[PDB]
């Protein structure tokens, strides 16, 4: 059990495919859904959770392995999302005005970020690679940046007059900022109501699954404007009600969990 | 009025002794004003 190390693995091509770990992973794992308040609002039923649980019970998932966790709105969810389960599903409504925020949410939860803190009053920060971004959470973040030159002086901005800084956010609950990698930036931030963290995007999180409910696929996880990929756990649906959506999820929960895979870290 | 004269119940401030013993008449309040004051904030200073 050599943890903290990475060793060469080996195998063969003559070994046969083993049994189906389904009907056991459901029992020794847990499934957490994240629905919006609009769903329960439209529904207007108190026993819909027990109903979906008794339905899951047919697919194999036992009674107390399923969890439902409401969220009033996509931004309130983006505010410190704490996903601690063994299989997470996230039903996400589409709004053309919220596109960037509901893509930042995806880039935050679908992936696994290694996040170090940040202190703006003392230091001036720079990015090193293309995956070392700055994610800001809080209730209203107003972020301004002033890049510096080789000799610690601004570029189109002054290091005293914060009004001359360059604005990238304006009262956003979640922000993910990428800047030019190789230049030191001086920052202004609403530290009182927002925390900023310098995070490196590691390999992806195979434990969550986003399901867009409405419009066409728009989520550009990769900040670089060349890939625009569609990952396997990035699902779309077209909706007019919510019971049909929940029945679809329950009937196709095995494909979802096949698209997902228990975490590594 | 002026006793011993026909000038009675006239309305107005007579300029004989307007102060009436008081050191000064005072009025308090606030007031806001717009101006075109100069500033740079903070340009035109040396580059360093
Ligand atoms: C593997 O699957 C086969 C076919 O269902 C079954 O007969 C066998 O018992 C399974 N292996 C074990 C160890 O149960
Ligand atoms: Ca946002
Ligand atoms: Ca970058
Ligand atoms: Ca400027």
């Amino acid at each position: 059990q050599n943890y903290g190390i990475n060793l060469p693995i080996t195998g063969s091509m003559d070994t046969a495919y083993a049994n189906s770990t389904q009907e056991e992973t459901f029992l020794t794992s847990t499934l957490c859904l994240y629905y919006p308040t609009e769903a329960a609002t439209e529904i207007n039923d108190n026993s819909w959770k027990d109903t979906l649980s008794q339905l899951f019970l047919t697919k194999g998932w036992p009674t107390g392995s399923v969890y439902f966790k409401e969220y009033t709105d996509i931004a309130s969810f983006s505010v410190d999302p704490q996903l601690y389960c063994d299989y997470n599903v996230v039903l996400m409504k589409y709004d053309a005005t919220l596109q960037l925020d509901m893509s930042e949410l995806a880039d935050l939860i679908l992936n696994e970020w290694l996040c170090n803190p940040m202190d703006i009053t003392l230091y001036y920060y720079q990015q090193t690679d293309e995956a070392n971004k700055w994610i800001s959470m809080g209730s209203s973040c107003t972020i301004k940046v002033c890049p510096l030159n080789t000799q610690t002086l601004g570029i189109g901005c002054l290091t005293t007059d914060t009004a001359t800084f360059e604005e990238v956010a304006t009262a956003e609950k979640l922000v993910i900022t990428d800047v030019v990698d190789g230049v030191n930036h001086k920052l202004d931030v609403t530290t009182a109501t927002c925390t900023i963290r310098n995070c490196k995007k590691l390999g992806p999180r195979e434990n969550v699954a986003v399901i867009q409910v409405g419009g066409s696929d728009v989520l550009d996880i990769t900040a670089d404007p060349t890939t625009a990929p569609q990952t396997e756990r990035m699902m779309r649906i077209n909706w007019k009600k919510w019971w049909q959506v929940f029945y679809t999820v329950v009937d196709y929960v095995n494909q979802i969990i096949q698209a997902m895979s228990k975490r590594s870290r | 009025s002026i006793t011993r004269t026909r000038v009675s119940r006239l309305y107005g401030l007579p300029a004989a002794n307007p102060n009436n013993g008081k050191e000064y008449y005072e009025v308090a309040g606030r007031f806001s004003l717009i101006s075109l004051v100069p500033s740079n904030d903070d340009y035109q200073t040396p580059i360093t």
